[PDB]
């Protein structure tokens, strides 16, 4: 339950922070934010997208194939009389 | 002989100004001994990125001899007359003063003037002190309290001049030139920006005379007799955290921007700080101390010590507190501390201020306990208020303070403000800025 104070042994690290009221909440949207969203997107698209593309194809096929097998095969009545 | 009467019967402080712009002030008593010195309105705040720590470097040579008399000579002469030579340099103020027999007030004045005007700046002595100053920076680096206050200024006034330390940077100390120090002295140690103050058994007219004789070198242009107003230093709510769990105890300092010398509210802030007080593990009073925070500290063993402060400056200042505690009691201490600050703005009592006012009176009276401290008051007062302020005036002001006034002033400077935080040592238990910021309202 109580942990702050006995977590880790740290030495020689200085940190600097500003009050929330002295800064912008959502700063550098175009110079930083978006450029990074692109970076992130880019670096994961070929890891993620591929398998989903594969599933999408299999879906398409199997769906079409299913409907195709519902159609009539003209070659079943060529010599019917 | 009542308190009131004793206050009115205190000899007045005499001030006169020379044509060069220098001011000479002094309070006369019947003491065979006296203190006289020159308080200069100079310091690190007046320096910049390239000459930071010059004023300090100078403070090191201001006693190693002048042109009229080299080191040994200067020293022997001062020593052989039983006089004490001390001085100091801060962010906005510097001072060189001497303690001696009133019988020498005049020879001393000549000595002072020689120090502030003809420092030898011995090229060889400079390289010798360069190494000394470097040793003091390593000594002072182990003074957590002072490391902590430096950091407090570093962040509270980040980006500005008050952010720099008085001693200066390592790079600067390693590269300051004989020319830079020279330049420093010339640019800052100037008559209109100085004050010749003395206290003890001395003739104001005899003082002012020796003053006319040695403090001369008048100015021709207008740029030489104008006291330059410094550019404002922006206060910033923020924190700097230097963590080292290898240190035995942690130091913490929290503060909000203060008004600045000239503001009357300072009388109230000092009464306020008097209510919270201060404490340290050797106060016999123990669990019975009037200061609530102090009492809690004792009961719950919240810290080794804590102190309040109202550090003034020309246009700004730092009002806050500082405590030393074990890594595991930082959170509770900070809690109780911020708690007391809320109580101030919200529920101060008449009884509380009554006590704090008394405590404050005997505090001001105690700062005039000797020639040096009184001389220090004069130098500072003329330099900050441009006039001496009698104990009777202070007392007049202190007496007007009441609970309501305390709440209003404190609410003004404390309530819901973004503070400046500096923490050093084993500070893992100190909660984040946001949590601390929330301790700034309601309680």
């Amino acid at each position: 339950g109580i942990h702050f104070g006995n977590l880790a042994r740290v030495r020689h690290i200085i940190t600097y922070s500003l009050s929330p009221f002295e800064q912008r909440a959502i700063p550098n949207i175009f110079s930083d934010a978006l450029p990074n969203v692109w970076r992130r997107f880019s670096s994961q698209v070929f890891k993620v997208a591929p398998p989903f593309l594969g599933a999408y194809l299999l879906y398409s096929w199997g769906t079409q194939e299913f409907e195709r097998l519902k159609r009539k095969n003209p070659a079943d009545y060529e010599n019917d009389q | 002989a009542t308190y009131a009467q004793t206050l009115q019967n205190i000899p007045e402080t005499n001030v006169t100004t020379l044509d060069n712009g220098l001011r000479v002030a002094s309070e006369e008593s019947s003491q065979p001994t006296c203190t006289v010195g020159v308080w200069i309105g100079a310091g690190s705040r007046y320096e910049n990125e390239k000459n930071n720590g010059a004023g300090y470097f100078v403070e090191h040579l201001a006693f190693k001899g002048t042109k009229k008399r080299p080191c040994a000579a200067f020293e022997k002469e001062v020593e052989s007359m039983g006089a004490h030579f001390n001085g100091y340099t801060s962010r906005e103020q510097t001072a060189f003063y001497i303690k001696a027999l009133s019988k020498d007030m005049p020879k001393v004045v000549e000595l002072l003037a020689d120090v502030v005007q003809n420092c030898a700046l011995e090229e060889s002595q400079i390289e010798k002190e360069r190494g000394v100053i470097l040793q003091e920076l390593k000594e002072m680096d182990n003074d957590m309290t002072n490391v902590t206050f430096d950091y407090l200024h570093a962040t509270a006034f980040q980006g500005t001049a008050l952010a720099r330390t008085v001693e200066g940077t390592t790079e600067n100390i390693k590269h300051l030139t004989r020319a830079d120090l020279a330049s420093y002295i010339d640019t800052h140690f100037k008559a209109p920006r100085m004050v010749l103050a003395a206290a003890g058994g001395i003739s104001h007219k005899e003082l002012v005379d020796a003053a006319r004789q040695h403090f001369s070198g008048v100015s021709f242009t207008y740029k030489e007799d104008a006291v330059p107003i410094l550019p404002r230093c922006r206060f910033t709510g923020s924190e700097i955290r230097a963590r080292d769990d290898a240190l035995p105890v942690a130091h913490v300092a929290l503060a909000v921007e203060g008004p600045g010398w000239a503001d009357p509210d300072n009388v109230v802030l000092h009464v306020a700080n008097a209510i919270i007080g201060r404490y340290d593990r050797t106060f016999g009073g123990g669990k019975h101390l009037s200061s609530r925070l102090a009492a809690l500290a004792v009961e719950h063993k919240l810290c080794h010590s804590f102190q309040t402060f109202n550090t003034s400056y020309s246009d700004t200042g730092l009002f806050g507190f500082h405590f030393v505690a074990d890594p595991l009691s930082i959170d509770d201490m900070m809690f109780c501390a911020q708690g007391e600050w809320m109580r101030l703005c919200t529920s101060t009592t008449e009884s509380e201020v009554k006590r704090a006012k008394n405590h404050l009176r005997s505090a001001m009276v105690a700062q005039l306990d000797g020639t040096t401290p009184v001389c220090e008051t004069i130098g500072s007062h003329l330099l900050n208020y441009g006039r001496r302020i009698s104990l009777e005036e202070w007392d007049s002001r202190i007496s007007a303070v009441d609970a309501r006034m305390v709440r209003d002033v404190c609410s003004k400077y404390i309530y819901d403000k973004c503070p400046a935080l500096a923490a050093v040592g084993p500070i893992e238990q100190l909660l984040d800025y946001n949590r601390i910021r929330s301790g700034m309202y309601w309680i």
